[PDB]
């Protein structure tokens, strides 16, 4: 069911993030680990503009009732074989917003996440650890 | 008749294989000139596979239109690589022929427009009537300099007369001292529409911006897409060669059943040169502008250019 | 005006286009996974098929295809020479009447002279 | 074998009324058979025509002369160009009455309906079979009478008897001149017959020979749609069953409006007056049509009366290579139009039969007139708008299609003879362009509310529209190939009055 010619998504994987109420700490490594200093196209990661495109998405911020259809909504519409990466503190149980009326904490009881990185924030070189052993995962399951 | 199957089939696999990989060396070159290594030179021949690979998407309001525009599109193209200057003279080219040429070159862009706005959305909506307007404004900035040049190489005598086989019999830079001036206004015009029919500099409007950066093809999402970007690749290879066609051939004369192959690559490294400046430089230069913006500029420095270019050509016959 | 049998190689090298060009699907629709059919749009995700919150959307638009203005100088004359002639069209009989009548004097008073 | 295209009609029509006292579906089904060997009949007549001679004939005597010098009977002459007319009314017309057994089914009374319209196409034929001038005026009195009774014909309706009124009280005054036209040229030359009087009129120039003209073709600009006289096509579209508009944008108006301006002036009134006088007096109305029938043909809001406007701005192309036509006489440049604006009538009657089809189907499903709510009507109705998009891609002319060469033809006319036509040509059509790319655009959309409950015809209303597309698609194959063979010796023939005037003889 996953057939034979997925190999090459390990070569060249695009992503799109997905904020739902982040406080724009992890956004900016988002963005700046693909300045000149912290280098990643040259794996061929590629920022898109639409869910129908991509095939790893990127969830930050912790889960806010009012984004919380959205990010049921928005996980159809990638196609198959896509993974779910959560970055930071706040899709891991909250931080400091775990006792609100508000934040529905961790990601896992909304969709089905593959990789976790803790920190807050990650330095940017923890996502490259991330998104390397996360598509190293799905090059297993490949064979 | 067959041994014309036999170009269309081999020219149409060469093709496809070399526009690719000059897409490639232009990333390259872009990522290097801000600090950065870039990716790998074949890069498109893994993001086709790739783009094949996966799961296609229909929306539930899509016509028959949608499954079946990202064909036309590509046949469009694949049919007209047998009219188009090679280097040696084309395969079908016969006393008409140029506006077999104009005409499949405009309606490959109409395909694509009613593919996109044959959806659900309205966000296809908007990005449509962006496109339109921009295609009818750009296409009276060609005819009038391509019917100059054919009207103007068929006084000193030819038997195809307004065919692109005709316009490697004699060239622009033999009529004396007032053509040199038109040279230029000409080069101006060219550079200028090449620029705005790939739609990359100034001209990147209807693209990857729809409100922010949404694009045209925000909805094609499986095969769909990967052919859609193999058709706009084989398009950049056939306007740019008709750019050197028109401006400057110069090919050995070589006899032999060898000097086809010789004249198709020293035609393949003048497409490389002209290339090199417009896309790599003016894309890296200069960011997007409007689409009132857009509008006019081409109906006011490059159509007023157009029109003092063939009156002074004119004036030298 | 171009060749005399010239019509039917146009359709030859079209048709011969479209089979490599629908040969390629039919190759890349067995590898790799199917289609399925969902429906949103993936257009501003936040609503589908809602109601109210605030307003939203189903506003939907007419022919309008034009978003464009050269010189802003032609726009003006287009539209005066489009009101005189969309309300020349009266309707009412003594229009038909004196239009044929005006007609057969023009064409006589030509034709007498030369 | 060339009495049978009047008997069969005949036969048809005065038999109606006492076969419709089977109370069920005959009162159809002897309409349709006899409509259908009229076909075979006029593919008989044009082989025959095309394989030797001008044919004339004789109702009554073996010889159109008696114990005299002149012409006694009634005669028949029908040289290469009237063939074609009888050869394509005879095809739409069978198109046409197998198309409305289910249209037209709701409605009563429908044993008028079928003698009504076994006679348009019998007052049709006459005109282009007839070579005597008064039988012309009878068999153009036919045709206008039976198209007065068909479009006031649903008198129910709030503009059902409103178009009929404008069409009727102008009509009837133009179809008057005509007759005075003929009690003024009885008196002056003495005979009756479009041969012989050619010669008459070739020794004794009256005024009475330019006055009996001057009205003569004011009159007849009136049966087409020509520029300050188009008022009532636009209001007689709307206002009809969709069986009736494909048999009258494609037909009435080219029958008794063009084809009988070009037969009483290239063979009557051509010996004697200047031909270069009448062509810059048709060469006028040929540049009023096209700017006036395709200005306003893109600021409409209705269906039906978008082609109703499109179809009086493609008169103005027929007009203007006719026109061309004669004020260069014997040449390459002036003979080369006239060959096209013969093959352009015959292009015309297929797509415009082709066009209106397809919007009876529409207008019969959902019932809206209006083209601003319906959008994404490909989504539950694919057939009908595929069908509307070949037939709207043959009129502005596309080069796999036919609408190509039978358009050069009159670009490079107008080009070589006077360099400012061919610009009135270029805007007149960039209009038309314009107006079918956004009612194109209209219907690839979102489907909205009206819409989403429909479905397709069935099979007798969906049969016409394949023999119509497969026809235009392989008639487009082949344009230079019947643009040579053809109507090349079609538009040679007409010029040669010698011949015309000595095989009469
Ligand atoms: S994960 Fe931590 S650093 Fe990131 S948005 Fe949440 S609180 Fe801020």
């Amino acid at each position: 069911r996953i057939a034979q010619l997925c190999k090459f998504i390990g070569r060249s994987p695009w992503v799109f993030h997905v904020n739902s109420g982040s406080c724009n700490g992890c956004d900016i490594e988002i963005i700046a680990a693909l300045t000149p200093r912290y280098d990643a196209e040259r794996f061929g990661v590629k920022l898109v503009g639409s869910p129908r495109h991509a095939d790893i998405l990127l969830v930050t911020g912790p889960v806010t009732n009012q984004s919380l259809e959205r990010v049921k909504l928005v996980y159809e519409q990638t196609p198959d074989p896509k993974i779910v990466i959560a970055i930071g503190a706040c899709p891991t149980g909250g931080s400091v917003f775990y006792e609100s009326p508000f934040t529905n904490a961790p990601l896992d009881r909304i969709i089905p996440v593959d990789v976790f990185v803790p920190g807050c924030p990650p330095r940017p070189e923890a996502i490259l650890h991330g998104v390397v052993l996360a598509l190293e995962k799905l090059a297993k399951m490949i064979k | 008749i067959v041994y014309g199957v036999i170009g269309l089939i081999l020219i149409y696999i060469y093709v496809s294989v070399v526009s690719l990989l000059f897409s490639g060396i232009d990333r390259k070159l872009v990522a290097r000139m801000q600090r950065r290594i870039g990716p790998p030179i074949l890069q498109p021949f893994y993001d086709f596979l790739k783009l094949m690979s996966k799961e296609t998407i229909i929306p539930k309001t899509a016509n028959f239109m949608f499954k079946a525009a990202p064909i036309l599109m590509l046949a469009t193209v694949i049919a007209l690589l047998a009219y188009t200057p090679l280097g040696f003279p084309p395969i079908f080219g016969t006393k008409g022929d140029i506006i077999v040429f104009i005409y499949l070159l405009t309606l490959a862009d109409f395909f694509l427009v009613v593919g996109v706005m044959s959806s659900g959305s309205p966000y296809g909506r908007i990005g449509a009537a962006r496109g339109i307007a921009l295609l009818v404004s750009r296409e009276p900035a060609m005819m009038l300099g391509v019917f100059a040049v054919m009207w103007a190489i068929s006084k000193l005598g030819v038997e195809k007369p307004f065919s692109l086989s005709s316009l490697y019999e004699h060239t622009i830079w033999d009529f004396g001292p007032v053509a040199w001036v038109a040279g230029v206004v000409l080069i101006y015009v060219f550079m200028a529409w090449l620029a705005s029919e790939i739609e990359v500099g100034f001209f990147n409007i209807p693209e990857a911006e729809q409100e922010i950066a949404e694009g045209t093809l925000v909805e094609y999402s499986g095969r769909y897409l990967g052919i859609i970007k193999l058709a706009e690749s084989i398009k950049e290879f056939i306007a740019a060669s008709l750019v050197v066609a028109v401006l400057f051939p110069w090919q050995l004369n070589i006899p032999g059943v060898q000097g086809y192959l010789i004249n198709l690559l020293l035609h393949t490294l003048k497409v490389f040169i002209v290339l090199l400046v417009s896309k790599t430089i003016f894309r890296t230069i200069t960011g997007r502008l409007k689409i009132s913006q857009a509008v006019n500029l081409l109906w006011t420095r490059v159509f007023t250019a157009s029109v003092i270019g063939a009156l002074l050509l004119a004036l030298g016959v | 005006m171009f060749g005399y049998w010239d019509p039917l190689y146009f359709i030859i090298v079209f048709i011969i286009g479209l089979i490599l060009a629908y040969l390629l699907n039919l190759w890349a629709k067995k590898s790799g996974m199917g289609t399925r059919e969902v429906g949103e749009g993936t257009k501003i995700f936040i609503s589908g098929e809602d109601p109210e919150k605030v307003i939203p959307g189903f506003e939907h638009l007419e022919g309008y295809y034009t978003g464009r203005n050269t010189m802003w100088g032609l726009v003006n004359g287009v539209k005066k020479f489009f009101a005189t002639l969309k309300n020349d069209h009266t309707g009412l009989l003594p229009d038909y009447v004196s239009y044929l009548l005006m007609t057969t004097a023009f064409i006589l008073v030509i034709l007498l002279l030369r | 074998w060339l009495p049978f295209i009047i008997i069969i009609p005949l036969l048809g029509a005065f038999s109606m009324p006492i076969v419709s006292l089977l109370k069920g579906k005959a009162k159809e089904i002897w309409a349709s058979m006899i409509s259908f060997a009229t076909l075979i009949v006029g593919i008989q007549v044009f082989r025959e025509v095309w394989s030797k001679g001008t044919i004339v004939y004789t109702l009554g005597a073996p010889n159109p002369f008696g114990k005299a010098t002149f012409p006694i009977r009634i005669v028949w002459e029908v040289d290469k160009f009237g063939a074609l007319m009888v050869l394509i009314v005879t095809f739409v017309s069978f198109l046409a009455v197998i198309y409305s057994i289910e249209y037209m089914k709701h409605d009563t009374g429908l044993e008028k309906f079928y003698t009504l319209i076994l006679i348009l196409e019998l007052g049709m034929l006459g005109i282009a079979i007839t070579g005597d001038i008064f039988n012309f005026y009878v068999f153009l009195e036919i045709m206008s009478i039976a198209s007065y009774a068909l479009v006031a014909f649903r008198n129910d309706t709030w503009e059902g008897i409103e178009a009929g009124i404008k069409y009727m009280f102008a009509g009837s005054l133009a179809s008057s001149f005509v007759l005075l036209g003929i009690a003024l040229l009885y008196g002056q030359y003495g005979t009756l017959t479009m041969g012989y009087l050619a010669v008459k009129i070739a020794e004794n120039p009256t005024i009475v020979a330019k006055v009996a003209l001057a009205l003569f073709i004011g009159g007849l600009l009136f049966k087409s749609g020509a520029a300050p006289v188009h008022m009532w096509l636009a209001d007689a579209h709307p206002a009809a069953p969709s069986s009736i508009s494909a048999m009258l944008s494609g037909l009435v108006i080219k029958i008794g409006g063009i084809y009988a301006i070009a037969r009483i002036v290239f063979s009557i009134f051509s010996p004697t007056i200047n031909l270069g006088t009448i062509g810059w007096i048709i060469i006028i109305f040929a540049c009023i049509t096209l700017i006036v029938g395709n200005a306003m043909a893109v600021v409409q809001e209705d269906l039906k009366r978008l082609l109703a406007y499109s179809s009086v701005g493609q008169i103005g192309y027929i007009l203007l290579g006719l026109g061309i036509g004669m004020v260069a006489y014997g040449t390459r440049v002036g003979e080369i139009a006239l060959a096209g604006a013969i093959y352009h009538t015959v292009n015309h009657a297929l797509m415009k039969a082709l066009l209106f089809l397809v919007a009876g189907a529409v207008i019969h499903e959902i019932g809206t007139r209006n083209m601003n709510e319906l959008s994404g009507l490909a989504k539950t109705m694919p057939k009908t708008t595929f069908a509307f998009l070949i037939g709207a891609a043959a009129i502005v002319g596309l080069p796999p299609l036919n609408g190509f060469a039978s358009k050069w033809l009159i670009y490079e006319s107008s080009a070589l003879f006077n360099p400012i036509l061919g610009a009135i040509a270029v805007i007149g059509t960039v209009f038309c362009t314009a107006a079918y790319v956004r009612a194109l655009f209209t219907f690839f959309g979102r489907p909205s509310e009206k819409v989403t409950n429909a479905r397709d015809p069935g099979i007798a209303m969906m049969l016409p529209m394949i023999i119509l597309v497969v026809t235009i698609i392989v008639m487009g194959f082949f344009p230079w190939q019947i643009s040579d063979r053809i109507m090349v010796p079609t538009a040679r023939a007409l010029w040669d009055v010698i011949d015309y005037i000595s095989s009469l003889m």
